[PDB]
RNA sequence: UGUAACGGGGCUAAACCAUGCACCGAAGCUGCGGCAGCGACGCUUAUGCGUUGUUGGGUAGGGGAGCGUUCUGUAAGCCUGUGAAGGUGUACUGUGAGGUAUGCUGGAGGUAUCAGAAGUGCGAAUGCUGACAUAAGUAACGAUAAAGCGGGUGAAAAGCCC
RNA sequence: CCCGGCGAGGGGAGUGAAAAAGAACCUGAAACCGUGUACGUACAAGCAGUGGGAGCAUGCUUAGGCGUGUGACUGCGUACC
């Protein structure tokens, strides 16, 4: 089995995403979900939320047993931008792009 | 065992037994070719010439196939004049198997 | 009758962007750059079936002076010496012998050795 | 100020190459309770060097 | 029908040495660049490194006609706001005497990665005693 | 186009495009260059060509034998079944079934059938004369039509 | 700014003057294929050739012959849920615009031939609209009046409540 | 049902012919951004290709080699309008 979860239309850029997601690529999910405790960034907890929901996904419906279990495909793929207006100096408008992410995690045996 | 001899304005390395492609022929598809051109047959002694071709030798081939070859693509193109042109050019060949260095 | 030339152009750019394959960065991704270096590659390809005829002759001229040499004769010397035999054989069979057979070989040099 | 022409995905890339942030690797386990943490740091229920110093 | 080239793992590589007392540097250093390039061999491919290992020593003894032993010079900017080095003929071989076969050499090699390739081939010494007794290095003139 | 003539922006200054008008056939939702006009299409034709067209094209169907000539052709009564009933012995199916004294009765009774048309020996055109894979004329029809073209 | 007035190495011949045979050397000329334009032409036949000369660099520009697109007639015909158009690959094929067949996706339209008509072909117009890059995870987070800690609530509290 | 904050979002299960038809809903191109496999790539100078060409990796017929991807080294080569 592979037994996908995901977060789609995660507010946060991929760039800042994935440098999170980098951490944790064939690693044992125990160790990824330990590493994601001690990273100090707001994509770690979401990519967290992901990867703790990719195990009880496995465990429920298809595969079962935690111990032998790793984080074998993870990505992160760049989603919608909202657009925002940005008033600047001298009348001129810019636009802010508030970006998203859709974050995957594969967690096979 | 290799002899030399001109054939399509050229001429080829050829050992016996070995197919060659060379250029167009006005021959059948499986017919057959005498070469009275061979410039060298080598061997144990080489038989070499001091004259154009040797004396006695002849090349009798068999041949095998009648192709065109790879298209090639021709761009002629003018920077900055308006100018460029499209040709392509398929060649035409005939393989030849090689049956009888004398 | 109006008509919507979306199906042409990409099967138009689809074409170019296939030739490109293999190019370095917007060379092989953007139909606006591919198609310059597309046609620069049919120029340098149309004069370097000119310039194969020539490094090719080179190559084997090369060849020629060295195994030549080795024999105790130079290239210029060598090629009148064949030439005063009338011997017909070119320097693309010459520059073949050398390599391959040169036990052979050494009867050219000293068939031009006597001329 | 202002580029000349765009950058490109390679360079992007290759500055990039230092921006990858490392892991941990190195927790420890307090002695009693058996909890991971970081080193020098309490635990999450309140430990620190096998012993209760925290409500 | 496909010419041959001289494939790198099927070349076999020969070692040879020169003694330079008493040779004119340029027409050593063309005869040395012919050999490290490999151009007297029949099999010679312009984008392999067919060449022969050479070893020339005596290098400080390499003789040069004329007033060129005091006159030729041999400049080289260090990459400084205003560094022109220059060295005559005497100076360099009383510092450096290998640098001069090296140098005669290097312009006459081709220039790029086989031609710094075919660079390396070349062993030059200013004493008479070369440490390469272990390849058997036959005698060349 | 509707719209007004004002210019969206001034003609120098700002690092754009000079534009003149939002209704010019370059920008988007506003132009269309060469607009087309309602036109009539209908083109001259001489009397003696058309004639000749006729004469050329109706000489062809008596080398061809589309051209089935008979006497008197009429159905009973308005009925398309009995058309198309009596065409089974006749041996036809697209047809242009021409007549001098045009009866109601057979006109009525070819209107639903797709493939037979009934024209008068006066309202003979070029292209259903080509069209039809059969042409039946009455012998009526034909003393019409040999006076018609003359 | 750096040798910096042989392209360099380097040369007393690898310079110069004279003669002499060699060789290299271009898309020039010849060799062997293949295509096309014009002129003859045997007189085949209104044409292609036993053929035969000769030509075939090209901006502005002039003259010829074609490819493809949407639409109308041929077509209530023909191909299509035993899988259309479109998308995406692969393999053949023509001198070119291109064409043909087929794998996957798609899930319903398509259209021979020979004619007819054009909103008929885009890389540029500081073109017009939408999308997405770049700089860049950079500058910035808007007055230098200032925070601190305990408790509460919460999944979470520097900012909320006390 | 299950993870999550009795969220978002997902995984199942089910409906349907189909749910990469699940409402951000026919088709779903390109730019652009990714994940994994093959090759190349940390002494090498420039329109980034092109002729030549080793090696390596795959597909095949095999007891020759020929396709495909890559392209070390090397001759020539200053984009388009
Ligand atoms: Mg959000
Ligand atoms: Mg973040
Ligand atoms: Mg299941
Ligand atoms: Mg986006
Ligand atoms: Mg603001
Ligand atoms: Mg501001
Ligand atoms: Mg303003
Ligand atoms: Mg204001
Ligand atoms: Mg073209
Ligand atoms: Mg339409
Ligand atoms: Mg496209
Ligand atoms: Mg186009
Ligand atoms: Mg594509
Ligand atoms: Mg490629
Ligand atoms: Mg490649
Ligand atoms: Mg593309
Ligand atoms: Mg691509
Ligand atoms: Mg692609
Ligand atoms: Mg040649
Ligand atoms: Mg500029
Ligand atoms: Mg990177
Ligand atoms: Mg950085
Ligand atoms: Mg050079
Ligand atoms: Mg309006
Ligand atoms: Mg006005
Ligand atoms: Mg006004
Ligand atoms: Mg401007
Ligand atoms: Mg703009
Ligand atoms: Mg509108
Ligand atoms: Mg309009
Ligand atoms: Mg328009
Ligand atoms: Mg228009
Ligand atoms: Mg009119
Ligand atoms: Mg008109
Ligand atoms: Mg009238
Ligand atoms: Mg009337
Ligand atoms: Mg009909
Ligand atoms: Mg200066
Ligand atoms: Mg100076
Ligand atoms: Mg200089
Ligand atoms: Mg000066
Ligand atoms: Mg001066
Ligand atoms: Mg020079
Ligand atoms: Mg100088
Ligand atoms: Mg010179
Ligand atoms: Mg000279
Ligand atoms: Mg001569
Ligand atoms: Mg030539
Ligand atoms: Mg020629
Ligand atoms: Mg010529
Ligand atoms: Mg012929
Ligand atoms: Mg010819
Ligand atoms: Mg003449
Ligand atoms: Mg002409
Ligand atoms: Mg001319
Ligand atoms: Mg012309
Ligand atoms: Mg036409
Ligand atoms: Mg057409
Ligand atoms: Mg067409
Ligand atoms: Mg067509
Ligand atoms: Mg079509
Ligand atoms: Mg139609
Ligand atoms: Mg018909
Ligand atoms: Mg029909
Ligand atoms: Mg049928
Ligand atoms: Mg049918
Ligand atoms: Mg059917
Ligand atoms: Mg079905
Ligand atoms: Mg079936
Ligand atoms: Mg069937
Ligand atoms: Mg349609
Ligand atoms: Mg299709
Ligand atoms: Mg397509
Ligand atoms: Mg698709
Ligand atoms: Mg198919
Ligand atoms: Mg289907
Ligand atoms: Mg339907
Ligand atoms: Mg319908
Ligand atoms: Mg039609
Ligand atoms: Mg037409
Ligand atoms: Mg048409
Ligand atoms: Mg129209
Ligand atoms: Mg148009
Ligand atoms: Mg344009
Ligand atoms: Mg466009
Ligand atoms: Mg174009
Ligand atoms: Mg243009
Ligand atoms: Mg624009
Ligand atoms: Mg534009
Ligand atoms: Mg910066
Ligand atoms: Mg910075
Ligand atoms: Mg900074
Ligand atoms: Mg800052
Ligand atoms: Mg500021
Ligand atoms: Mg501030
Ligand atoms: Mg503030
Ligand atoms: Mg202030
Ligand atoms: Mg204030
Ligand atoms: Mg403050
Ligand atoms: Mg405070
Ligand atoms: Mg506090
Ligand atoms: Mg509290
Ligand atoms: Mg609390
Ligand atoms: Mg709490
Ligand atoms: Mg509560
Ligand atoms: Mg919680
Ligand atoms: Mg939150
Ligand atoms: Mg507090
Ligand atoms: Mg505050
Ligand atoms: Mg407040
Ligand atoms: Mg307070
Ligand atoms: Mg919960
Ligand atoms: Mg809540
Ligand atoms: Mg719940
Ligand atoms: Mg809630
Ligand atoms: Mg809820
Ligand atoms: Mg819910
Ligand atoms: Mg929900
Ligand atoms: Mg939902
Ligand atoms: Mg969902
Ligand atoms: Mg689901
Ligand atoms: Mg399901
Ligand atoms: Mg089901
Ligand atoms: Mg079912
Ligand atoms: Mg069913
Ligand atoms: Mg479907
Ligand atoms: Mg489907
Ligand atoms: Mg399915
Ligand atoms: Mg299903
Ligand atoms: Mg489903
Ligand atoms: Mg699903
Ligand atoms: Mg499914
Ligand atoms: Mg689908
Ligand atoms: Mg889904
Ligand atoms: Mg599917
Ligand atoms: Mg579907
Ligand atoms: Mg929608
Ligand atoms: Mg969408
Ligand atoms: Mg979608
Ligand atoms: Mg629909
Ligand atoms: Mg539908
Ligand atoms: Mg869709
Ligand atoms: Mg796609
Ligand atoms: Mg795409
Ligand atoms: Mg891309
Ligand atoms: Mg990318
Ligand atoms: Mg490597
Ligand atoms: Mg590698
Ligand atoms: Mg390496
Ligand atoms: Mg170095
Ligand atoms: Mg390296
Ligand atoms: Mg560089
Ligand atoms: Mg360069
Ligand atoms: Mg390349
Ligand atoms: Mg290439
Ligand atoms: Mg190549
Ligand atoms: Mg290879
Ligand atoms: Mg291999
Ligand atoms: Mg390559
Ligand atoms: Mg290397
Ligand atoms: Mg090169
Ligand atoms: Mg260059
Ligand atoms: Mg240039």
């Amino acid at each position: 089995m592979e037994t996908i979860a995901k977060h789609r239309h995660a507010r946060s850029s991929a760039q800042k995403v994935r440098l999170v997601a980098d951490l944790i690529r064939g690693k044992k999910v125990s160790q990824a979900l330990d590493i994601l405790t001690y990273t100090n960034k707001k994509a770690a907890v979401l990519v967290k939320k992901v990867l703790e929901s990719a195990i009880a996904n496995a465990e429920h419906n298809d595969g079962a047993d935690i111990d032998d279990l790793k984080v074998t495909k993870i990505f992160v793929d760049e989603g919608p931008s909202m657009k925002r207006i940005m008033p600047r100096a001298k009348g001129r408008a810019d636009r802010i792009l508030k970006r998203t992410s859709h974050i995957t995690v594969v967690v096979s045996d | 065992m290799y002899a030399v001899f001109q054939s399509g304005g050229k001429q080829h390395r050829v050992s016996e037994g070995q197919t060659v492609r060379l250029e167009k022929l006005d021959i059948a598809t499986g017919e057959t070719v005498e070469f009275a051109e061979v410039l060298m047959i080598a061997n144990g002694e080489e038989v070499k010439i001091g004259v154009p071709f040797v004396d006695g030798g002849v090349i009798k081939a068999e041949v095998v196939a009648h192709g065109r070859g790879e298209k090639v693509k021709i761009v002629k193109f003018r920077r900055r004049k308006h100018y460029r042109k499209q040709q392509g050019h398929r060649q035409w060949f005939t393989d030849v198997k090689i049956t009888g260095i004398s | 009758a109006r008509v919507k030339r979306g199906v042409i152009a990409r099967a138009r750019h689809k074409k170019i962007l296939k030739q490109a394959k293999g190019y370095y960065g917007a060379r092989s991704r953007v139909y606006r750059v591919a198609f310059q270096a597309v046609i620069k590659a049919g120029q340098y390809a149309y004069r370097d079936r000119r310039q194969r005829k020539r490094q090719f002759r080179q190559l084997w001229i090369a060849r020629i002076n060295a195994a030549a040499r080795q024999n105790g004769i130079s290239y210029s010397k060598f090629i009148n010496g064949l030439k005063k035999a009338s011997v017909e054989i070119d320097r693309k069979i010459l520059a073949d012998i050398a390599v391959f057979d040169k036990v052979a070989f050494t009867a050219l040099v000293e068939k031009a050795k006597a001329a | 100020a202002v580029q000349q022409n765009k950058p490109t995905r390679s360079k992007r890339g290759m500055r990039r190459s230092h921006d990858a942030l490392t892991a941990v690797t190195s927790l420890s386990v307090d002695k009693t309770s058996g909890e991971k943490h970081l080193r020098h740091h309490i635990t999450a229920d309140g430990y620190y060097r096998g012993r209760k110093v925290i409500a | 029908m496909k010419t041959f080239t001289a494939k790198p793992e099927t070349v076999k590589r020969d070692w040879y040495v020169v003694d330079a007392t008493g040779k004119t540097l340029g027409r050593l250093a063309t005869e040395l660049a012919r050999r490290l390039r490999g151009k007297h061999k029949a099999e010679y491919t312009p984008h392999v490194d067919t060449g022969d290992y050479i070893i020339v020593l005596n290098a400080d003894k390499v003789a040069v006609t004329g007033n060129k032993r005091t006159d030729k010079v041999y400049y080289h900017h260090t990459g400084h706001i205003g560094g022109i080095k220059q060295a005559t003929f005497e100076e360099m071989i009383a510092r450096r005497p290998e640098r001069v076969i090296e140098i005669a050499v290097k312009g006459m090699l081709p220039k790029g990665p086989l031609g710094r390739a075919m660079f390396r081939k070349l062993k030059v010494y200013a004493g008479n005693e070369h440490n390469h007794a272990a390849q058997q290095p036959q005698v060349l003139d | 186009v509707t719209g007004s003539g004002k210019k969206p922006w001034r003609q120098k200054g700002t690092g754009r495009a000079r534009s003149g008008s939002i209704k010019s056939p370059i920008w988007r939702s506003g132009g269309v260059t060469f607009a087309a006009r309602p036109q009539d299409h209908s083109q001259k034709v001489n009397k003696k060509m058309y004639r000749g067209a006729l004469k050329s094209i109706l000489s062809e169907l008596v080398r061809q034998d589309r051209l089935i000539v008979v006497e008197k052709f009429s159905v009973e009564a308005p009925k398309t079944k009995l058309l198309a009933q009596k065409l089974k012995d006749m041996a036809l199916e697209d047809v242009l079934i021409i007549t001098g004294e045009l009866d109601e009765n057979l006109f009525l009774a070819a209107r639903n059938l797709h493939k037979v048309d009934v024209r008068d020996a006066t309202g003979i055109d070029p292209v259903s004369l080509i069209a039809f894979d059969k042409v039946v004329m009455t012998a009526d029809a034909v003393k019409q039509v040999e006076e018609m073209l003359a």
